[PDB]
């Protein structure tokens, strides 16, 4: 049971539900492409891609650190701080 | 024992303390029924 | 009786080895899981040579081995009852505890604290088995307090959360209710019969045998989850899936009914106790199988399930049938285990996802899962010849043919309806459809001790039931002679629920967006018994208890009149008697009043 | 809005820190150092011993004292035979027979 | 721990609730005492009858378990309102409502109970019929005596 | 309301938490994913119709009576994710989860069987208590008068130095023990 | 139209369904940013005793020890005897008391009747 | 009874003629040696009591009250050896003369032949318990938790005084032997009323009966912890011995007297219960827990059935043995954590697991777990009671109920949940800890197999 994850394996699974994302071409897509200034997207799309990251790994990131989450590296980061990767 | 028992605790209703002496002076007076009744002496005379 | 007596106490000192062995412990362990599964499985095998010397004969007996105490008229002995309840429920118990603790040893693997787990999961089967071979009310309630305090600690087994805590002290409340009126019974049984052994018990044979049937009741009721005192047996669903497993569907709670068997030729001469039992069980099995329509986590409606099977035990336990609710018992072991292990296996498979609506496409995906899982479903609505038929079938056949409450007949097959109901319904969204767990697939199920600790419950679950009810001996007449709707009868409600409940699953692929009801509500927050009675009732207990209790008479009202109203009269008599000038006129002053009222008034120169 | 700047550097810096933590919270080769320290023996030990203890336990001190192990006495049908007398017990009366 | 961070009597002037506020660390106006009527709180606050249950879980509580912080006052029922006791959270459905139909189908089937109780079913049978004058010498009569012949005939 | 950086919750962070409660509840009465996706882009568009609504007092009443609709339209039983409050999972690896500190108090017979470990655990514990007054000196250098205003914690803007505050935020348990 | 949800003591008002919490009002805004700074200066005194390795032993939080000391001290010191606690401590004190002397007294008076009358089954009552 | 007084006197040239590091080690083992040898007192009849001499003797009832007396030196010992370690050495050995002392009181209390005796004794054990709680108590309401307690056991045992002269004068004699021959029955008047109520009143302040109870919450609580040992496993318990040798005395005006203090304790033991259920001290949940499990042997002596009396016997020696064991369990936690709250230091399985499992076998017999002699005390109380009115079932049941409610209350809240963050202090358990929580389980435990010895005199 229960793989460990890693910062690799985090970024690709980010990076390959905001690919399946018809808002977001996936050649512009980058680790630091930042939601609402680089890529274009609304608040509400960018609480879309949180729900997204919740329903992906399987815990719920509350509001106050949702709202707070704006590029995928940001993503990337608080999932490895809540679930502690490369221990 | 009763009796005077209720006209004790009135007397403390007119002390001035009002339920406090209807626990201690109706006590008081139940004593002095009880007394009467059963022969009890404070000042009792000596016999031995 | 050199082999029965001696294998029967042989298992139950086997059964307690294990506990001096981890209570004796230096080293670290080679499998100490492993050795208990196999000391259980032992004294399966050794407690199986006298059930087989019962059905050769019918040899019964008691070990009344170890004299305890003498209270001037009540020799307390240690006193174990073999009879037709101990040889059957002991093997059932043992081979169901056995499968339980290889799967134990798969789904707690990766606990570091899995001896302890193993250790009370044995303290359990040990004080079960005090209970089911006690023949006094003393060693009884010895083996009812242990499975009791053994619920407690395995609910709690991860402490550290908080409503697994909250879970297992609402267990023991409940079952301290019940423990009132089973220490009411002893009490009558000691006053009016001066015995806690059964035997003096059935042979003086009572007549205004009300108000010990009562606390016998009431004692289920706590125990079996009833009506009025149910709503401990969905919250233990907090505890480990071994513990539900084990525990709450088959062993622990089969205990009040177990209780009530027990007394069936006290409860075979009273109308009364009759009439109670089959109103209260027909209660129960149908709010809790209606409650387990809309439930969303499985062990939650797993829990409705042995629960509304509990009530059909004691709807036909209250029609005078003892030995179908005991067979039903057996039978209920088998494939109630079962399920909460296919239910634990998906659980493990999804990574504690206990949730139906986070699941389905499980049928290829976890296909020994899904085979037993449907098995145990097609067992539990009363599929033809699976081992729930011998039982379910027998008790609705019975409960059709006697002179019976009719609402509660009819309360019973409106019930029957609802198992098949949610049976489908954990088939539909546990299995059935597409996926909706998490993307990252963790789905294994490959290895042995998972495999085979599902496997010989399946066999029980297809076989035992034809194998225990045709070597049981005949202990009433059967009704056998009925009309044709009246013989079908619990088969086709059971069809007409699942052909109801198949609508029920097809109306919800529609693109149709239902607001909610009064009765989704209702069956949905738990019957509003578990919401209002666990915040109405205990904020009494919890503010009366300060407001009324201590910080009212304790720290003001009884500390006003004894200590201070006192204390204040004697400070203030000083203050009134010792404020005194210290003039000399108001000394003497004070003795010539003295001199005025003891001679003229007093009158005491005379 | 996200974070501020002082926000991304306190959690860059204590992430630093804490995945340096998670990495030294493994282990060494070597570690844990360890310091220096019968094929069917569970069917005799823990069965032919308490077996053999039982039965002299119920053979010499509890079935020598009156009413301890009751047996309830077997079942005896028309047909049988006493081993203790020899006597047959007679079979029922002919069956009006129905079939 | 000192004498003037201990709870003291009830404050009239609003100097005095100043300093109990102060002393409460928390707000003067925020900082509502229980009615001065003789059931033994004096000044301490009246924090708003809550469970921890409604606590915002999220956050970085300094007791986690308690959801309670550190310096933050504390309700007089603290201990009663934890996780591990009463919830007083807010319900899908109303309170009333809850009750008028648990009540109502407890109510309900009790008395549904007792009806079928008064009109039974059975089957179309006579009773059961058994030898020996319905079992005398079995269901314990003495065997001194000799009852009435309970006589059964075909049919 | 009551947040841990700020004091309230803005208009648009009250938009936001009930977009994602709405979908949240919904999938809850919504179990399959494509009815639910038909539902939810039905719910967006029904956000999206007044996303540019510039009267803030509007705004507030729509927000304020979608609040209600949402209240009268809640799932009973919501799917809570399990580690999450309010689920299966939730602090239930917490009794496994044992502070740091009860190493030091471990007999040496049983610190002589991980030897690498402590002698890295005696430099981390060098590090805190080199690092403590430095931090100390740099919260009493930023903290303004009166007290903090927020509870936001500053960083370490100097090379050498350590973020104030950081021993139990580096050094706290795992969720798997 | 929709169901108006109904605050009761056990189960208290959503945060989503109160009206004064969308208040912009600067009285709000000033409150909610004084307890801000009360919470805030409570905090960071807490976490410079709790990070701190010198110390071995306690925080002592002063609401608990106050907590204690108001649930058991200060409980005397501030009573004053008046018309709603004297009813409240007859009413519950002495109440019961009463009552169950009444009811037990009835059930004994009763069966001591019945036995010394001669009617009380008490055959195989020899355990007392 | 002479060969257990002079031991217990010669433990004073034991503790005072001791080197300076020796004065704990000598006066354990000889403690040890002396409560070894309080098990020939089990040489008991069926018939006659154990009758010594003129001024001694011990039936069933008092003998294990002595070998329970007999064996709580040596842990009060063990228990009060790390608080006192920075003490002075004369008044270390002034605490350890203390409890010599009230030892000596006690075992001559027990065995009083004659009942002025038996008063002069039960008033002198007040002495060394109030040194020991208004000299080595902790807070600063010590003082008056000992006022307090000297005033209540005092002005209950005044008119005990004039009662037991009384019988002096009227009977001839105070020897329990010879009234136990020479009792006549105390008829209905107000006399014979206030007769028995001077002869009742102590034993009920020291039981503590509800109403009369509110020393014993300070006097519990702001003891040390070998005044909180012997405060709640023997000087509880004189109560219930006295009573037990009074009632003989008090036929048949009990059976009409007893009536509102049956009525009192049946209502108190759910009172204090519920009192228990919301105690932020762990040491005062204790503390109620003691006068809530005291308050049905005080039911049981004033119904005076057999059953009764063997469950009220088997219930004290049971709850010395529980109480004390669980007033040094909050004890091994103050010592830690120094705060007597509960709700501080939670979590604490997860860093002490032996000693949760010792918080776990003095919970499940706080709750009367069968078949320990906790349950079969509180079965036979109940099975009394039953027999007395059949209505009062409800009330033992739901006492029953509230018992184990805060029994595992205690256990959730002192062991289980998170544990606190800002407390770095808790050190793993001594061996002197857990040789005090085994001295105390393993005889209660082993007091299941053989209970006959703790049954009293009508066993
Ligand atoms: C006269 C000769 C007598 C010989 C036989 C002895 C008779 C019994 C005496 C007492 C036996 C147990 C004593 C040790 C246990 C307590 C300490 C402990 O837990 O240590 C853990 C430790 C091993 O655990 P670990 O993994 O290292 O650490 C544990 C963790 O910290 C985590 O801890 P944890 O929570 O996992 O562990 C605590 C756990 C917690 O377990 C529970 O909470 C479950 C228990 C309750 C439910 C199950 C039992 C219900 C009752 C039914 C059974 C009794 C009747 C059976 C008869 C038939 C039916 C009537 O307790 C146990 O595991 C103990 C098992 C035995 C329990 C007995 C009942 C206790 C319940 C409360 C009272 C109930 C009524 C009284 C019953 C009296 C019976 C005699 O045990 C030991 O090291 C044992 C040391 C040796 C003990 C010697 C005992 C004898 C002392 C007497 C000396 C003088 C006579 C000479 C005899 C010599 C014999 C060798
Ligand atoms: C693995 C090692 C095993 C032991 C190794 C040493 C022995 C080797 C094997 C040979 C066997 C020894 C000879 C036989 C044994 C002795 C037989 C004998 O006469 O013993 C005397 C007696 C037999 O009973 P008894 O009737 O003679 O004694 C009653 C006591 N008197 C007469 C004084 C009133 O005692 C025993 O056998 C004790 C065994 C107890 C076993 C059960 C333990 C129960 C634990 C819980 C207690 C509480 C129960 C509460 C409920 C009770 C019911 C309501
Ligand atoms: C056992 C005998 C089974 C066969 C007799 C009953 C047949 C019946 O009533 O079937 C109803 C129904 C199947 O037909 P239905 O689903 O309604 O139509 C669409 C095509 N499947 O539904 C079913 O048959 C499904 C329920 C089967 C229950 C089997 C266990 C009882
Ligand atoms: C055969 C006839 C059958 C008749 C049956 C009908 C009659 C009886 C009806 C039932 C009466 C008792 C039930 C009501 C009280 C229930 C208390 C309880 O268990 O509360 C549960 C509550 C936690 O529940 P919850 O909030 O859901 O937990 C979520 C997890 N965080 O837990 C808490 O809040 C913790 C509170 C701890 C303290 C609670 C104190 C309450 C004590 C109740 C004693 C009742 C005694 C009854 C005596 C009867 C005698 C005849």
């Amino acid at each position: 049971d229960a793989p460990p994850l890693t910062l690799e394996g985090i970024k690709d699974r980010v990076l390959y539900v905001l690919k399946l994302y018809d808002k977001i071409d996936p050649e512009k897509l980058s680790v630091n492409s930042h939601f609402m200034k680089d890529l274009g997207l609304d608040s509400l799309d960018q609480v879309e891609i949180i729900m997204a990251m919740e329903d992906e790994f399987g815990f719920e990131i509350p509001d106050i650190d949702a709202e707070k989450l704006m590029c995928p590296q940001e993503i990337v980061d608080y999932i490895a701080d809540k679930k502690d990767v490369y221990e | 024992p009763l009796n005077y028992l209720i006209g004790g605790c009135a007397g403390g209703l007119t002390l001035g303390i009002g339920a406090a002496a209807c626990a201690y002076m109706g006590l008081t007076a139940a004593l002095v029924k009880m007394g009467q009744l059963e022969g009890w002496k404070v000042f009792a005379e000596p016999k031995v | 009786m050199n082999l029965f007596s001696s294998l029967t106490l042989v298992t139950l000192i086997l059964l307690t080895m294990p506990i001096a062995a981890i209570n004796f412990n230096t080293h670290k362990f080679t499998n100490y899981p492993l050795y208990v599964k196999t000391t259980i499985s032992c004294a399966f095998i050794t407690s199986m040579i006298p059930t087989m010397m019962f059905i050769h004969t019918g040899q019964e007996m008691i070990i009344s081995n170890w004299h305890w105490l003498t209270i001037q008229t009540l020799k307390l002995s240690l006193s174990f009852k073999m009879d037709f309840f101990s040889m059957m429920f002991v093997p059932v118990a043992l081979f169901v505890t056995w499968s339980i603790m290889e799967f134990s040893m798969w789904y707690m693997h990766s606990d570091p604290n899995i001896n302890q787990f193993f250790k009370y999961l044995l303290l359990f089967l040990i004080t079960m088995l005090i209970l089911v071979t006690a023949n006094n009310l003393f060693q009884l309630f010895i083996g009812w307090e242990g499975v009791g305090i053994m619920s407690f600690l395995l609910i709690g087994w991860w402490y550290g959360r908080t409503d697994a805590n909250t879970a297992a002290l609402q267990a023991i409340l409940y079952n301290r209710i019940g423990d009132i009126g089973f220490i009411l019974a002893m009490a009558w049984f000691l006053i009016n019969l001066n015995t806690w052994d059964l035997q003096q018990i059935f042979m003086l044979n009572p007549n205004d045998s009300n108000l010990p049937l009562m606390g016998l009741i009431l004692a289920a009721t706590g125990k079996s989850a009833q009506f009025g005192l149910h709503p401990w047996l969905p919250s233990a669903m907090e505890g480990p899936t071994p513990v539900s497993a084990l525990l709450h569907s088959s062993t622990m709670v089969v205990a009040g009914i177990f209780l009530l068997i027990r007394f069936y030729p006290l409860t075979e001469n009273n109308k009364f106790g009759q009439s109670i039992m089959l109103c209260l069980g027909a209660m129960t099995t149908l709010f809790t199988a209606m409650c387990a329509l809309t439930q969303n986590d499985i062990k939650k409606i797993i829990a409705f399930s042995t629960s509304s099977q509990l009530g059909l035990m004691m709807v036909t336990i209250g029609i005078n049938q003892p030995h179908l609710a005991f067979l039903h018992i057996c039978t209920h072991a088998f494939f109630k285990a079962m399920l909460f292990m296919c239910s634990g296996s998906i659980i493990h498979s999804l990574n504690d996802e206990q949730d139906i609506r986070k699941m389905g496409g499980l049928f290829k995906a976890m296909p020994f899962t899904t085979t037993a899982l449907i098995i145990g479903s097609l067992a539990l609505t009363g599929m033809p010849f699976l081992t729930g038929f011998y039982s379910k079938d027998l008790i609705i056949e019975s409960a059709n043919t006697s002179y019976t409450n009719a609402w509660a007949l009819l309360m019973t097959l409106v019930a029957t309806s609802f198992t098949a109901i949610y049976s489908t319904r954990i088939i539909f969204f546990a299995l059935l459809g597409q996926p909706r767990f998490p993307t990252l697939i963790n789905i294994n199920e490959n290895n042995p001790f998972l495999i085979n600790s599902i496997k010989r419950l399946l066999i029980g679950s297809l076989f035992a039931g034809f194998i225990i009810s045709n070597n049981i001996p005949p202990m009433t007449i059967p009704q056998m002679t009925m009309p044709h709707y009246l013989k079908m009868t619990a088969l086709t409600v059971t069809i007409l629920g699942f052909i109801l409940a198949l609508e029920i699953s097809n109306t919800t692929h529609y693109l149709k967006f239902n607001y909610p009801s009064n009765t989704f509500k209702f069956s949905n927050l738990l019957g509003y018994y578990p919401t209002i009675m666990h915040r109405l009732t205990p904020y009494m207990n919890l503010t009366m208890s300060q407001k009324s209790a201590s910080s009212l008479l304790d720290l003001i009202w009884l500390e006003t009149i004894l200590p201070k109203t006192i204390s204040l009269a004697q400070m203030k008599m000083s203050t009134t008697i010792t404020s005194q000038k210290g003039l000399i006129k108001l000394y003497f002053l004070s003795f010539l009043i003295t001199i005025l009222i003891s001679t003229t008034l007093l009158n005491f120169h005379e | 809005s996200g974070y501020t700047p002082d926000e991304k550097l306190r959690l860059q810096q204590l992430r630093e820190l804490r995945r340096r933590w998670l990495k030294d919270q493994e282990l060494s080769p070597r570690e844990p150092v360890l310091p220096p320290r019968r094929h069917s023996i569970f069917a005799f030990t823990h069965v032919l011993i308490p077996v053999w203890i039982i039965h002299y336990y119920l053979k010499y001190h509890v079935t020598t004292k009156p009413y301890t192990i009751v047996e309830k006495k077997p079942r005896i049908f028309p047909g049988d035979t006493i081993l203790e007398t020899g006597e047959v017990i007679p079979p029922m009366k002919e069956f009006p027979d129905q079939h | 721990i000192t004498k003037d961070m201990l709870p003291g009597p009830y404050p009239k002037t609003p100097e005095e609730r100043a300093a109990a506020a102060k002393k409460y660390n928390m707000r003067v106006e925020d900082y509502e005492p229980y009615p001065d009527d003789g059931m033994g709180y004096g000044d301490y606050p009246k924090l708003p009858d809550r469970s921890q249950q409604e606590r915002d879980p999220w956050y970085d509580w300094d007791h986690p378990d308690l959801r309670l912080n550190w310096g933050e006052p504390m309700h007089w029922d603290l201990d009663m309102y934890i996780r591990n006791r009463v919830d007083t959270s807010p319900t899908p459905v109303n309170w009333n409502l809850m009750c008028k139909h648990l009540f109502g189908f407890v109510a309900f089937m009790l008395f549904m109970f007792w009806v079928g109780e008064t009109y039974p079913t059975y089957q179309p049978v006579g009773p059961k019929q058994y030898p020996y004058n319905n079992l005398y010498l079995e269901r314990g009569g003495d065997p001194n005596k000799e009852p009435e012949p309970v006589v059964h005939y075909e049919i | 309301a009551f947040l841990p950086s700020a004091a309230y919750l803005t208009h648009q962070q009250k938009v936001l938490q009930l977009y994602k409660r709405a979908l949240r509840h919904l999938e809850s009465r919504c179990v399959h994913r494509d009815k639910y996706r038909y539902f939810a882009c039905l719910l967006r568009a029904r956000f999206d119709e007044h996303k540019n609504e510039k009267d803030m007092v509007k705004a507030t009443q729509l927000l304020r009576e979608a609040e209600k609709e949402f209240w009268h339209g809640q799932h009973p039983q919501p799917y809570i994710f399990p580690e999450s409050p309010g689920g299966t999972s939730y602090e239930r690896y917490e009794c496994y989860k044992v502070p740091e500190w009860c190493l030091d108090d471990w007999h040496p017979s049983e610190k002589a069987m991980y030897p690498d470990y402590f002698a890295k655990r005696e430099q981390w514990k060098k590090l805190r208590r080199e690092s403590w007054e430095r931090e100390v000196k740099q919260l009493q250098e930023e903290t303004p008068v009166g007290g903090p205003r927020t509870e936001a914690l500053p960083p370490a803007r100097k090379q050498g130095d350590l973020p104030p505050l950081w021993w139990h935020i580096v050094t706290r348990p795992r969720e798997r023990p | 139209s929709f169901p108006k949800y109904e605050p009761s003591r056990l189960a208290s008002l959503p945060t989503t369904l109160d009206p004064a919490e969308y208040d912009i009002s600067s009285e709000t805004r000033k409150a909610q940013a004084e307890r801000l700074a009360i919470r805030s200066r409570l905090k960071r005194e807490y976490q410079l005793q709790y990070n701190d390795p010198s110390r071995r032993g306690v925080v002592e939080d002063p609401a608990l020890i106050r907590w204690t000391c108001a649930r058991s001290a200060n409980v005397y010191p501030n009573f004053r005897p008046n018309t709603k606690t004297s009813l409240l401590g007859a009413l519950f004190g002495i109440g019961p008391l009463i009552f169950w002397y009444y009811v037990f007294k009835t059930d004994r008076d009763r069966k001591e009747k019945l036995i010394q009358e001669g009617k009380l089954d008490r055959t195989f009552n020899i355990s007392y | 009874m002479l060969k257990y007084i002079i031991p217990t006197m010669m433990l004073m040239p034991l503790t005072w003629l001791s080197k300076n590091s020796m004065i704990w080690i000598n006066t354990t083992l000889h403690s040890l040696l002396i409560s070894l040898t309080s098990l020939l007192l089990l040489n008991q009849f069926g018939d006659n009591s154990l009758n010594f001499s003129l001024t001694f003797f011990s039936d069933s009832l008092s003998t294990p009250l002595l070998i329970l007396t007999m064996w709580l030196l040596p842990l009060m010992l063990m228990a009060s050896q790390h608080h006192l370690s920075k003490e002075n050495l004369a008044r270390k050995k002034l605490f350890i003369s203390m409890l010599i002392l009230l030892q000596l009181f006690l075992i001559m209390t027990f065995t009083a032949t004659e009942l002025i005796f038996f008063y002069i004794m039960f008033e002198a054990t007040l002495v060394p318990t109030l040194i020991i709680i208004t000299r080595w108590g902790n807070q600063t309401e010590r003082l008056n938790a000992g006022l307090y307690f000297l005033f209540y056991t005092l002005a209950g045992s005044l008119p005990l005084l004039v009662a037991l002269i009384y019988i002096q004068n009227t009977m001839g004699s105070l020897n329990f032997l010879i009234l136990q021959y020479w009792v006549q029955p105390m008829p209905n008047s107000w006399s014979n009323t206030f007769m028995w109520l001077a002869c009742m009143m102590a034993f009920m302040v020291k039981m503590p009966l509800y109403g009369l109870h509110l020393w014993l919450p300070k006097a519990h609580v702001e003891a040390p912890i070998a005044g909180s040992m012997v405060l709640a496993a023997i000087l509880l318990k004189l109560g219930g011995y006295g009573m037990m040798r009074i009632t003989l005395l008090l036929n048949p005006i009990t059976d009409f007297m007893a009536y509102p203090f049956i009525m009192l304790s049946l209502w108190g033991m759910i009172m204090t219960s519920s009192i228990c259920l919301r105690q932020t001290d762990l040491k005062s949940l204790i503390a109620y827990s003691s006068v809530s499990h005291m308050a049905l042997v005080i039911v049981a002596i004033l119904i005076q059935t057999p059953w009764s009396y063997m469950g009220a016997t088997a219930l004290m020696i049971a709850h010395g043995l529980t109480s004390s064991m669980l007033f040094c369990l909050a004890n091994s936690n103050y010592e830690r954590v120094h705060s007597r709250t509960m709700i501080l230091a939670r979590g604490l399985q997860t860093l002490l697991p032996l000693m949760a499992a010792w918080w776990l076998l003095a919970s499940l017999t706080n709750l009367a777990l069968p078949p320990s002699i906790n349950l079969i005390g509180e079965l036979f109380v109940v099975m009394s009671t039953f027999s007395w009115s059949n209505i009062t079932i409800i009330l033992m049941g739901l006492n029953m109920v509230i018992t184990a409610l805060y029994s595992l209350y205690m256990l959730i809240t002192t062991q289980r949940g998170k544990h606190t963050h800002h407390i770095n202090n808790i050190l793993p358990s001594f061996t002197r800890e857990n040789a005090l929580m085994s001295l105390h389980m393993l005889p209660l435990l082993l007091l299941s197999l053989n209970p006959k010895i703790i049954l009293g005199p009508l066993y």
